[PDB]
RNA sequence: CCAUCGACCGAUCCUGAUGUGUUCGGAUGGAUUUGAGUAAGAGCAUAGCUGUUGGGACCCGAAAGAUGGUGAACUAUGCCUG
RNA sequence: GGCGAAAGACUAAUCGAACCAUCUAGUAGCUGGUUCCUGCCGAAGUUUCCCUCAGGAUAGCAGAAGCUCGUAUCAGUUUUAUGAGGUAAAGCGAAUGAUUAGAAGUCUUGGGCUUAACUUAUUCUCAAACUUUAAAUAUGUAAGAAGUCCUUGUUGCUUAAUUGAACGUGGACAAUUGAAUGAAGAGCUUUUAGUGGGCCAUUUUUGGUAAGCAGAACUGGCGAUGCGGGAUGA
RNA sequence: UGAUGGUCAGAAAGUGAUGUUGACACAAUGUGAUUUCUGCCCAGUGCUCUGAAUGUCAAAGUGAAGAAAUUCAACCAAGCGCGGGUAAACGGCGGGAGUAACUAUGACUCUCUUAAGGUAGCCAAAUGCCUCGUCAUCUAAUUAGUGACGCGCAUGAAUGGAU
RNA sequence: CCUAAGGGGGACUCAUGGAGAACAGAAAUCUCCAGUAGAACAAAAGGGUAAAAGUCCCCUUGAUUUUGAUUUUCAGUGUGAAUACAAACCAUGAAAGUGUGGCCUAUCGAUCCUUUAGUCCCUCGGAAUUUGAGGCUAGAGGUGCCAGAAAAGUUACCACAGGGAUAACUGGCUUGUGGCAGUCAAGCGUUCAUAGCGACAUUGCUUUUUGAUUCUUCGAUGUCGGCUCUUCCUAUCAUACCGAAGCAGAAUUCGGUAAGCGUUGGAUUGUUCACCCACUAAUAGGGAACGUGAGCUGGGUUUAGACCGUCGUGAGACAGGUUAGUUU
RNA sequence: GGUUGCGGCCAUAUCUAGCAGAAAGCACCGUUCCCCGUUCGAUCAACCGUAGUUAAGCUGCUAAGAGCAAUACCGAGUAGUGUAGUGGGAGACCAUACGCGAAACUAUUGUGCUGCAAUCU
RNA sequence: GCGGGGUGGAGCAGCCUGGUAGCUCGUCGGGCUCAUAACCCGAAGGUCGUCGGUUCAAAUCCGGCCCCCGCAACCA
RNA sequence: AACAUGUUCUU
RNA sequence: GCGGGGUGGAGCAGCCUGGUAGCUCGUCGGGCUCAUAACCCGAAGGUCGUCGGUUCAAAUCCGGCCCCCGCAACCA
């Protein structure tokens, strides 16, 4: 998978509400906080005697993931997330696809 | 394992006739459906987009809705211990009307037709239809036709 | 061990008959959810107008 | 070795043919289908004999085989080998498949049973219809009973019963021995090796017309 | 009571008047959206059969698990005296 | 816990963890039992999901209570009109694939007048996963009042439009209101039981040498059912 | 294991057993009289030693930022990792080709390869499938017995070998 | 798997064959003709496609935004996928149009938790500010046992609830396999198919082999062999009488009626089986719950002890070997 | 009746091989300043209708023509099939009763029809 | 039912992760030696078991088939 | 530092 | 019941897939030596163990008669 690094999609800013130029990233899951209510929840349950108090996930069959694209619109610094279909490989902004070249091996 | 997808099982159903592949003629583009209309659902496999479920292929029914390139026919499905009213979205490829119903609304018109000649005439007619009673007497002459008698044949071989 | 019937639709036409199989209900006038929004959108304004058209003549 | 004939003799599955979904199949026991004589003329031959299924049933290709040497053996050392010719008029294209199970000793602990048991290819058979004929002889008429005896031995060599038939026609062509003298003399057949041409009144007349040069126009 | 097209209240999307603690306010008009709502109340209480859930839970039935006690008059091993 | 010159031995007829009382009527998708009569109705072993496969939930089949009405339009059926289908059969000098035999050419193409190939017209035989053709049985739809025709109202939709579309006002057409036969009437709702091992026969049909074997299809049965016959027998 | 100890006990204790003891002792294992012997392997799993030099490493402590909760950074014990030893610790202990003047066989050679490639012995043995192995002896006749043989499915050295 | 292999528009025509052009030939590139698709279209197979859905060129991001309706699987729940509209905003084209990913039929994922985007909107409940936290809407992180527990063995010391819904005997169906008998007649048999044999084929029978199955029995039908004893079958080894011969005699071989009568003693082995020694008229084969354990025996198998080898880190395993093991 | 433009059904229209074709139309045909596209004015573009030609396209006709289409005292009431019986047969299978009913084969016939507009010896 | 092996005359790499077949010994030519061995300088030699498939490209990636050596075949 | 070998039988 | 095999004097090809049997050791001759040994040059040597069938054509396929060497042959 190669995709561009620009992109003109609609905006859903206030401002906008039409098709604007975005920048393309790929989004990245941010640290899990230690204050978070899930995991305060989770720290107070685990102290003390009792052991490992809840599941953990062992048997992972994906290979993959879905990759989301982040793009933001180069006016109102709004963003979009979109997800893809899964692929192994992934890169933005890649070198096109030459078409009728011979190959140099 | 077993394979139960959309189109499983529409080998031959799906398949265009022999000599009758490609551009489809205009005529199917210019027929007119208006809603209450009664239309028989045939898929064409050269056209994959608006296709009936392989169920509806065969199938007659009442258009319902008309948008820019298809109908929206109305089939009634027997599911379990009742019939469940069906909403298919069918481009016009994939649709014809029914013939039957244009042969009715002509009886309906000849029978409107022929009340009137009899109520300015005078008197009543029937109108409705009969089914084939048996035949009545008749005198068969044998003028030239005298009856020719035929036996059974003996078997023979001819290998 | 364990190994049984798989499968059958014996007996399922005969139970389907006991009570069945019954034709949906017809009605004069068809439920309009489905139909194309902007037919239906206007169909409201011609039914409005009509009511009020009636309710003007009837009073002369 | 191979079972008895008795375990695959009627038709009971769909025909099974060597294709692209059983590749693994082997060479059927019967190599040869026309023997004696194969290129004497139709003239030569008027008169022909055939051996006809009165079974639905299925002939392994070693019955065939074995049948066939019996008949051309016999004819050839009564009336020598010039004198007729044989056509087996059925070819095994049927698959005969088999399960393998173990004869030893404790062979239910090693096998598996009734559990996937679709069977390897085992052999080849030919589907016989009733009325179906299996082999044809054409001779002269002086070597009736020659031929007969030749295929009375060889429906020995078959499952079930068959019967001897004298055809009316001249030799393998579908015509009755006088159509064909009328056929004949009238110049609409000509020669084609061991087969005939006839005298086709469609298509291009000047072809017609050269092919048969001896044709009587009517 | 039923089929159908509307109207009203709350949630959601849009619009955005006189005005203003200039960032609030939200007049007015829209939207194949959404609610266990409205549109001349129907409920509360007692009782009965049947059905449900927790209870020993239709009756009898484990192999187990726990808490607190009683045994070396048999027998195992050491020690003391015969 | 002990004790063991070791057998998991012995530890009061108790030992791969004593005895006693209590927690304790421990839990059991499993086995057994489950107490009066008559009357009426009357099943299921199938669908989907489940660490589900000797169990549940869910839908179906069954009972009960009725309620709104009173011949309205309904039916495991025919007739008439009109669709869909690729099985049976058929076919292979028709496409694909398989397949026996000569013959005439071609030698410009490779061997030894040939030997095979190639081309042409022929010839024998085949296909669950081939096919031009193509049944029988089975299957969709229609046979009017919610209809037909005439005039012209509504609208923000539609047309170049005074065009249409959808729904209407007013007018007309009456028991042949637009085939047959039947109809202990039609419609509607709530609630809950059991069941969720099936099995047999004709026909179609898969695996298997076959089986009172294993697995599907439609219908009828047994299960749940006695009675006459088949001596006897679901 | 030299007592500020080893091994073991106890809920704890100003608590105990060995211990009225002290390496010719106490504690923990393996093998199993005598005779004759006890091969090679520390790569694996253990056990053990070394830490001046050293990646990672908790709580506390330290520094920075912040209004502060807090965040970040450095530093950082043992342990891990790095390096050495140890088989009477657990255990382990090889393939493919060619070659001598009849033939056969292969002392000899080539090659791949391990941590090491089963040494001394012993054997169809209570351990050998094939197998009732083959030869001999014993008998009229022996799937029995005994003696031999040994590419030994899968013998073998204190998981003790042979006597 | 693909920024094109998605969208739009345009131009062109593919496999293959024939005939021609320096190096150049079977295969280089150039030319013309024939060419219904015999090509290509990411990937299985089927369907679809020729002024295209294929090849090449140009421009693009509709692979976008909001939320409803529908189809398949179906409970007409979820998930996956798909269809036709409404309202926006765009691409492309002269235009009609077409486009809400891939020509169609597969290519995927709840609750809780975390995380991100949006409104920057609601809440932190004595009142406020700024941090922090909590909500609402839409995605991602994953459950492949794919409607979605967090999970290694051994028991030959064993337990319980059950199961003939299910294995290990007999019996029943079957008869592949085992065993026995026919039909044909290529050959063998000094000549001669059939005295005696008999290939290639082919029809059966039996239930003394072994399987296949799982109908009966798991609140129990005592599970090898031998010993003992009776009886039955005939597919006859001997004995009676006969027919045939490649029957001179002697001997032998093939066959018929025949089960009346007999069919043994021993070495090795737990053995059935096997194998020798020997006698004999002959040393036939089978059944009776694989006859026969309240008739025995107990060598074997198959509880608990113990040894070895190989395997296993280990507890332990082993249609591998070995020794000891209550028969009511 | 011919022809052109736009068509409907989409071979009775297609394919091969010959021949013929007045009027108009269509076509080939001439040219390259301009818009435009090419390696090439070949195709695409534009200009003239002026210099020519029915040679080709196109149309029709011919062929015991190939293909296609249609029919049938052709094959055949055959193959197959619904229902029935305590029918026949060891069985594979077969007949009968009340119904439905092919394909190949054979023979014969045909070879576009037509809507809207314009135009023509 | 599985598992590995198949590459110059011999024993082995290269596979994996496509684009070149590498190592030792051996064979052949010349040299050194009286000669031979050793040693020195040179040269040949595997279309990758086989039939297909995919790929622009196959020893390699994807199936069938052939040969060689092995593991598993348990509860009664 | 390296350096192995020389068919049989005579005249 | 099976599994291989029977080709010169002896070890092996040729078989898979019909038409075309070769090398190796060993014997019969010559080359070299003073004569041998070795070494080299040549030459003969198997119609495929046997009987059958299929075939235009069999060492090659399909049966039978022998010999060679083994793998498998209750049980509870
Ligand atoms: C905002 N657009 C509205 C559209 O939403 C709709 O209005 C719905 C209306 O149909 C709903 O009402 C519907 O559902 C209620 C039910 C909840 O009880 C019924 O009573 C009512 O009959 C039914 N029509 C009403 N509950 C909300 C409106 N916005 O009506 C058409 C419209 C005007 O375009
Ligand atoms: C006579 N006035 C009536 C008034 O009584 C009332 O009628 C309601 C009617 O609207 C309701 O019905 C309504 O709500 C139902 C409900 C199931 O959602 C809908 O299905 C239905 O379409 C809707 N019309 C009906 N259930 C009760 C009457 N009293 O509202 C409608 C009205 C016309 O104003
Ligand atoms: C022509 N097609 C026939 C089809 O009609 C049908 O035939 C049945 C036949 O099989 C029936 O016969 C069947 O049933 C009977 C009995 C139990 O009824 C049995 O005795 C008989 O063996 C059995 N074949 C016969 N009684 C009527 C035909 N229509 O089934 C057989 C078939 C060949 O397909
Ligand atoms: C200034 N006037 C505003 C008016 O614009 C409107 O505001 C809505 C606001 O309510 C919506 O927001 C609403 O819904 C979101 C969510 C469900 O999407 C919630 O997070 C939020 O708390 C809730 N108020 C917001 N998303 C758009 C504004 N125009 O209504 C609220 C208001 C204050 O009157
Ligand atoms: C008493 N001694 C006898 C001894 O005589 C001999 O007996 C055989 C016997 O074993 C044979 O029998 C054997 O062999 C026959 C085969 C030949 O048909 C088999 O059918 C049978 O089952 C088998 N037991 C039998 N046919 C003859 C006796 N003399 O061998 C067995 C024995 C027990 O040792
Ligand atoms: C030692 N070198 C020899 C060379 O001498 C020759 O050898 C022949 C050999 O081929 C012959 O061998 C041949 O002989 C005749 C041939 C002449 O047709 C054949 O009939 C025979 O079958 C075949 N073996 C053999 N008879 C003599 C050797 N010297 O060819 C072979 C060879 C190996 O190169
Ligand atoms: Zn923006």
């Amino acid at each position: 998978v190669n995709v561009p690094k620009t992109r003109k999609t609609y905006c859903k800013g206030k401002e906008c509400r039409k098709h604007t130029q975005h920048k393309v990233t790929q989004y990245k899951a941010g640290k899990a906080s230690l204050f978070a209510q899930g995991k305060r929840r989770y720290d107070r349950k685990q102290s003390g005697y009792g052991g490992q108090t809840k599941q953990i996930f062992h048997k992972k069959a994906k290979t993959t993931k879905k990759v989301v694209l982040r793009l933001e619109c180069v006016v109102c610094k709004t963003k979009a997330q979109l997800p893809l279909k899964r692929c192994k490989h992934f890169e933005l902004g890649g070198d096109k696809k030459q078409k009728g070249q011979a190959l140099q091996f | 394992g077993k394979s139960r997808g959309y189109r499983s099982g529409t080998r031959y159903a799906f398949q265009r006739d022999f000599k009758k592949h490609g551009a489809i003629p205009l005529s199917t583009y210019l027929k007119v459906y208006k809603v209450g209309d009664i239309v028989d659902i045939k898929a064409n496999g050269s056209i994959q987009k608006g296709m009936p479920h392989k169920y509806y292929h065969g199938k007659t029914g009442i258009v319902y809705n008309v948008t820019k390139s298809s109908v929206g026919v109305i089939i009634n499905k027997v599911v379990g211990n009742r019939y469940i009213e069906k909403r298919v979205n069918l481009r016009v490829e994939h649709v014809k009307h029914s013939a039957c119903r244009q042969e009715f609304l002509n009886r309906v018109k000849s029978n409107a037709a022929k009340k009137r000649e009899a109520k300015a005439n005078g008197e009543t007619v029937y109108l409705k239809r009969q089914a084939a009673k048996p035949r009545g007497s008749r005198i068969i002459s044998t003028e030239g036709n005298i009856p020719q008698t035929l036996a059974p044949v003996a078997y023979e071989t001819f290998i | 061990m364990a190994k049984s019937k798989n499968h059958t639709a014996h007996n399922q036409t005969r139970k389907a008959h006991r009570n069945g199989i019954k034709k949906p209900k017809t009605y004069k006038y068809p439920s309009l959810k489905g139909v194309d929004a902007k037919f239906k959108r206007n169909h409201r304004y011609a039914l409005h107008g009509t009511a009020k058209a009636l309710a003007k003549a009837r009073a002369e | 070795a191979r079972r008895p004939a008795r375990c695959y003799r009627y038709c009971k599955n769909k025909p099974y043919p060597k294709s692209r979904y059983n590749r693994a199949v082997p060479d059927a026991k019967i190599r040869i289908y026309d023997l004696g004589r194969k290129k004497a003329t139709v003239d030569e031959f008027p008169l022909c004999i055939h051996l006809v299924s009165n079974e639905l049933e299925q002939l392994s290709s070693e019955a065939l085989e074995a049948a066939r040497i019996c008949a051309n053996k016999y004819i050839t050392k009564v009336s020598g080998r010039d004198s007729f010719h044989l056509r087996v008029r059925v070819h095994p294209f049927h698959v005969l498949r088999i399960n393998k199970m173990l004869s030893c000793a404790g062979a239910d602990r090693l096998q598996q049973g009734m559990r996937g048991a679709w069977g390897k290819p085992h052999g080849l058979a030919a589907r016989v219809s009733i009325g179906q004929i299996i082999m044809s002889a054409r001779t002269k008429d002086s070597n009736k009973d020659v031929v007969i005896e030749g295929l009375r031995r060889a429906r020995y060599k078959f499952p079930g019963q068959q019967k001897i038939i004298i055809s009316k026609k001249w030799g393998f062509t579908p015509l009755n021995r006088d159509e064909y003298i009328a056929k004949k003399t009238n110049g609409e057949v000509i020669d084609d090796g061991a087969y005939v041409k006839f005298l086709s009144r469609k298509g291009n007349l000047e072809a017609n017309l050269q092919q048969f040069p001896n044709y009587q126009y009517s």
